[PDB]
């Protein structure tokens, strides 16, 4: 009663994705974004190369 | 056009470690900014964010993107690289060609990829430790650390002290003085 | 044609790749070199910290203040590595921590 | 009057170059030099090779 707890603390989800890193192959993150695109639309679309 | 590699698949990370259960654990439930304080006190528990830090990181997050999203060196005409008929020296030079650039051009994608996740999940850690070390700073022997991120304050405080805390003006020297009592006996 | 358009592909692709290995190669030492200087001052930092005591108080600027007087000579002193605290230390709790 | 502020700090310049790093697109160092060679004289010198 003479103290008040202070905490910081730092952010979660409950869905994570897995990555690699130098140290690491495997560790989870709070989000990730694909590098690598893959399968487009299926036509080849005219413009702007004639 | 972005280049061809042989993989499938590579994640750049974008957020910070998850960690799902020094800071012992996550929350879960703070979801409006990446950092901020919880408290206990006699009304309860709360959550808050802190913007700057918060910027900070979120600024830094956009800036890996810009390095690698739409960067992109233009090529038209090139050298065939499908072939219907065995031709022999001529075309094996040319399959050698492609195959020895994918391989590199594989590599550098995987390794890029993983310096890269491997310094933004420093970075990411780096700026909760200066936070802890700021907010250390500003304080005193007026608390001690749990070992968990968490300061127990060996200075009453009223909610008044947290607000001051998330600007950094906090002055701790109200109760201070009586700091033998607190804490320190004999 | 195409004898020469392979020759133009051999370097248009091996100058990308140099390109590309130059780009990172700075960026990847900037990056550690920066860091490698501010891990000296840290440790500097620290390990003045570690040779003082409870005598001083970190005000987050990177300065201490000293809790305990000195005259140039604990400046002296600190800079060699060889500053002995002991000598005010004791007058401690009338120094900052009152009740 | 019972105490002696006491500075460490670091150097600065009033000139600075900016360069990349792996983490900032742009920062400021006291001094930097070129890693690119570029433009020289415009004879070819005879030495060593005949």
């Amino acid at each position: 009663n003479s103290t008040a707890t202070l905490c910081l603390g730092h952010h979660a989800v409950p869905n994570g994705t897995i990555v690699k890193t130098i140290t690491n192959d495997q560790i989870e993150v709070t989000n990730a974004t694909e590098l690598v695109q893959s399968s487009s639309t299926g036509e080849i679309c005219d413009s702007p190369h004639q | 056009c972005p280049r061809y590699v042989k993989q499938s698949t590579l994640k750049l990370a974008t957020g910070m470690r998850n960690v799902p259960e020094f800071i012992e654990n996550g929350w879960e439930g703070m979801v409006d900014g990446w950092y901020g304080f919880r408290h206990q006190n006699s009304e309860g528990r709360g959550q808050a964010a802190d913007l700057k830090s918060t910027q900070a990181a979120i600024d830094q997050i956009n800036g890996k993107l810009n390095r690698l999203i739409g960067k992109t060196n233009e090529k038209f005409h090139q050298i065939e690289k499908e072939f219907s008929e065995v031709e022999g020296r001529i075309q094996d030079l040319e399959k050698y060609v492609e195959d020895t650039k994918i391989d590199l051009w594989s590599y550098n994608a995987e390794l890029l990829v993983a310096l890269e996740n491997q310094h933004t999940i420093d970075l990411t850690d780096s700026e909760m430790n200066k936070l802890f070390e700021k907010t250390k700073k500003q304080l005193r022997e007026n608390a001690e650390d749990m070992g968990n991120g968490c300061f127990k304050i060996y200075h009453k405080c009223d909610n008044a002290c947290i607000g001051s805390i998330r600007n950094g003006t906090y002055d701790h020297d109200v109760y201070r003085d009586e700091a033998l009592n607190n804490r320190f006996q004999i």
